[PDB]
RNA sequence: AGAGACCGAUAGCGCACAAGUAGAGUGAUCGAAAGAUGAAAAGCACUUUGAAAAGAGGGUUAAAUAGCACGUGAAAUUGUU
């Protein structure tokens, strides 16, 4: 509530599927690790595993560290997410949080209203040419995450057994 | 006669409004958070006893908030109290003040009897209490944020001086022009708001 | 206007102050006696106004908002009083205005030893006391309505019209300020 | 209950007429009652409100506020009262629109025209009372 | 001009709106979609991050998950948990 910062963006013209995969890849991570990984994705040094939206995509060796075979490098999604993470960093700094221990606690990509264009087909036909923009929303929280009734309605026979056993034992 | 001093000195009394009542004599007044509470507590016995008390009576309060204005959340905790203040007559005629003193002593019993209200009345009071608590933590946060904002402003000025000092002549010129252009752009963006 | 009337009176009074002999202790003492008589008369009418107020013993409830100190950025304050108490308080502020005037007069006449304002000072405090708001409502008996509405505005001059903001009897605001929880301030 | 064929009790027609009335009709629509003192003085119950009138607000969140009518915005069916104002975000002061039927006229702006009006109303009311009292 | 056991924004005239308009056709002709913030714009000052769009604080309001993609806000379909 007071140990968290949040950021969001709406109607961002970036691929919703790629952004969802990237957000799922960085979900639950430390902020610095997520930023480094996103820059690595932009530089094609680390890959985002394509899990749900992966139909007929390619295979790469960089998916080994995720256990998958299909992974890609959604550069545009990585840039948008880097911008949003930086905004969350600025919000945390303004609030006075320790930005060196922040954790990506919440991240969510939703579909935004679609933008319309046209494409021209054979035999004088017109088909839709749509973009799939997304809303992104994320919450960073400071990480602590250090986590460290009685029988009441017994029968008379049960209670007698308990008492006998206790008397016999001691 | 004592409404001014009661409101000014008593923090808890300042959380309530002040309304007259047709039942009471024109020299008395009721201070409450709810007309339902006023109806439940303004008994004819109390009205008659206060009439008997007369001008010796100063005030009678049922409260859970402190006399002085709290400054911390640990301070602002409920603490049930019943207070009775009155002036001392010069002739020592205490029989007139006996009804007030007796009813005051029996106040906890009557309050246990009748001072239970439907959730709508409770929600009316706890909203005010939550607003007060929020006001306290608000000022706490403004003080902390002001201190850290002063620190950040000093850091910004230091960074500007440190990086602007070692640039080239044309680099400094371009940097100043960019600062001015960005400031003007943001000012025009603020001005273009409908 | 009272300003113009006072200035017109002064135009003749400070003429007479340069023509009546002031080297004469007898004439000076006659003027002093007139000034002290005026002071005692305004004592009398202030006491009579207080007596009329006490006789009336009006217990009507009144609420208003006092402004912050002039020109300050502080919060306002809420006053819930009775009309009896407000009348008493304004009689007392008239008394304090007296005491201030008397002190200033004694300072400029006995320590600095100035003599010109004596004629004007023997009239203007008396005229203001006779023309005051309660010298209207109680001494003269006109009703306390309109400009005679209870929470009188600040008695300032032009700087009063600038910074001496009018007391607010707003029902919307009074209710807002009434339950703000601003009592119990640590005098300190 | 209406009887005359020229009068219509159509809600649609009434609303259309009210919300598309011209300025002269809106003047009569935006009438305000007189105070008790003025009513006793002039034998007139209500009059169309005018800029420069002094009014007291008797309904709404601004009850008991008094002031001079500074503008009669017929287009918005409201009036503007001196010092009955509000603050925008910028802190700029804007007047608050008050319906004239929510105020009472405590002091009238009087010139022969505003008065021929009062004399006509008074004469009509007195005649009607006399005829009914016959 | 007055009415109705009529319809209530896919209904009722094609048209509750800059509708016989926008647009199509060489032309004769064809011909839509599209109403609702709030009592009042009081339509978010100011700080901060950002190249910007915007975000985060903060403010207005009875209410902002009522913020000009504005009453309510279903299902299909989607994201997170
Ligand atoms: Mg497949
Ligand atoms: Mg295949
Ligand atoms: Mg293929
Ligand atoms: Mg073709
Ligand atoms: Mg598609
Ligand atoms: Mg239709
Ligand atoms: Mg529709
Ligand atoms: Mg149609
Ligand atoms: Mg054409
Ligand atoms: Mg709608
Ligand atoms: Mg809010
Ligand atoms: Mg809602
Ligand atoms: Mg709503
Ligand atoms: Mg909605
Ligand atoms: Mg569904």
């Amino acid at each position: 509530p007071t140990k968290s910062a949040r950021a969001r963006g709406s109607y961002l013209r970036v691929s919703f599927k790629n952004t969802r995969e990237t957000a799922q890849a960085i979900n639950g991570w430390k902020l610095q690790r997520a930023l480094t990984f996103l820059q690595n994705v932009i530089d094609k040094k680390e890959a985002v595993p394509m899990r749900r939206y992966a139909g007929s995509t390619g295979r790469t060796a960089q998916g080994k560290q995720w256990g998958v075979s299909r992974a890609r490098w959604p550069v545009k999604s990585a840039q948008f997410l880097i911008g949003l993470l930086k905004n969350a960093e600025a919000n945390a700094d303004a609030k006075g949080l320790d930005t060196g221990n922040l954790i990506i606690k919440h991240i969510q990509v939703n579909q935004a209203p679609k933008q319309r264009r046209r494409t021209y087909r054979a035999h004088g036909r017109i088909n839709p040419y749509m973009s799939n923009p997304c809303h992104i929303e994320l919450i960073l929280t400071e990480a602590e995450e250090t986590v460290q009734d009685v029988e009441s309605h017994l029968s008379s026979r049960q209670r007698g057994v308990r008492i006998r056993r206790a008397l016999t034992a001691a | 006669e004592c409404m001014k001093k009661a409101r000014n000195d008593r923090y808890d009394l300042s959380l309530t409004y002040t309304k007259d009542h047709a039942k009471l004599p024109n020299w008395l007044a009721v201070m409450s958070e709810s007309a339902e509470i006023t109806d439940a507590l303004l008994t004819p016995e109390l009205i008659k006893a206060a009439e008997a008390a007369g001008d010796l009576f100063e005030y009678l309060v049922v409260t859970d908030q402190p006399e002085d204005k709290p400054k911390t959340l640990n301070e602002t905790r409920p603490r049930k109290r019943v207070i009775l203040k009155y002036r001392v007559p010069s002739n020592d005629d205490y029989t007139s003040l006996l009804p007030i003193f007796e009813y005051f002593l029996r106040m906890p019993d009557h309050l246990v009897q009748v001072a239970h209200f439907r959730p709508e009345v409770l929600r009316k009071v706890k909203v005010v209490r939550d607003e007060e608590i929020r006001k306290i933590q608000k000022a706490e946060e403004e003080s902390k944020a002001e201190e850290r904002a002063q620190e950040r402003e000093k850091a910004k000025k230091a960074k500007r001086d440190q990086e602007l000092s070692q640039l080239d002549a044309k680099a400094q010129k371009k940097y100043l022009e960019r600062e001015r252009e960005k400031e003007l752009k943001r000012s025009m963006k603020k001005a273009t708001i409908r | 206007s009272p300003q113009i009337t006072n200035l017109i009176i002064i135009f003749g009074m400070m003429q007479v102050s340069k023509k009546i002999p002031f080297d004469d202790p007898n004439v000076l003492n006659m003027c002093r006696a007139a000034y002290l008589a005026s002071n005692l008369i305004i004592l009398c009418i202030s006491l009579y106004i207080k007596s009329v107020v006490d006789k009336k013993k009006d217990m009507t409830t009144l609420k208003y908002i006092e402004p912050a100190p002039p020109g300050s950025s502080e919060e306002g304050k809420l006053v819930t009083t009775t009309v009896h108490a407000y009348d008493v308080e304004q009689v007392k502020i008239l008394i304090k205005s007296q005491l201030f005037g008397i002190g200033m007069m004694a300072f400029m006449h006995l320590y600095l030893k100035y003599t010109n304002p004596l004629l004007i000072q023997s009239i203007i405090p008396l005229k203001g006391a006779l023309e005051s708001n309660m010298a209207k409502i109680h001494l003269w008996g006109m009703p306390a309505t309109g400009d005679l509405k209870r929470p009188f505005k600040q008695p300032g001059g032009l700087l009063g019209g600038l910074f001496g903001q009018s007391v607010q009897a707003d029902k919307k605001a009074v209710e807002a300020a009434e339950r703000a929880g601003r009592g119990g301030v640590k005098e300190e | 209950m209406k009887v005359r064929p020229t009068v219509s009790s159509s809600r649609r027609k009434a609303r259309k007429a009210h919300f598309s009335a011209p300025s002269s009709v809106r003047r009569v629509i935006m009438s305000a009652p007189l105070s008790k003192e003025l009513r006793e003085k002039y034998n007139v119950r209500s009059i169309p409100i005018r800029k420069g009138d002094e009014v007291q607000i008797v309904r709404g969140a601004h009850k008991d506020k008094e002031g001079k009518v500074t503008s009669v915005y017929r287009l918005k069916y409201v009036i503007h009262v001196e010092r009955v104002t509000r603050e925008k975000a910028t802190g700029q002061t804007v007047p608050i629109g008050i319906h004239p039927s929510n105020v009472v006229i405590t002091k009238l702006h009087l010139d022969k025209d505003r008065e021929n009006i009062l004399a006509r109303i008074k004469a009509g009311r007195e005649q009607v009372a006399k005829a009914k009292g016959k």
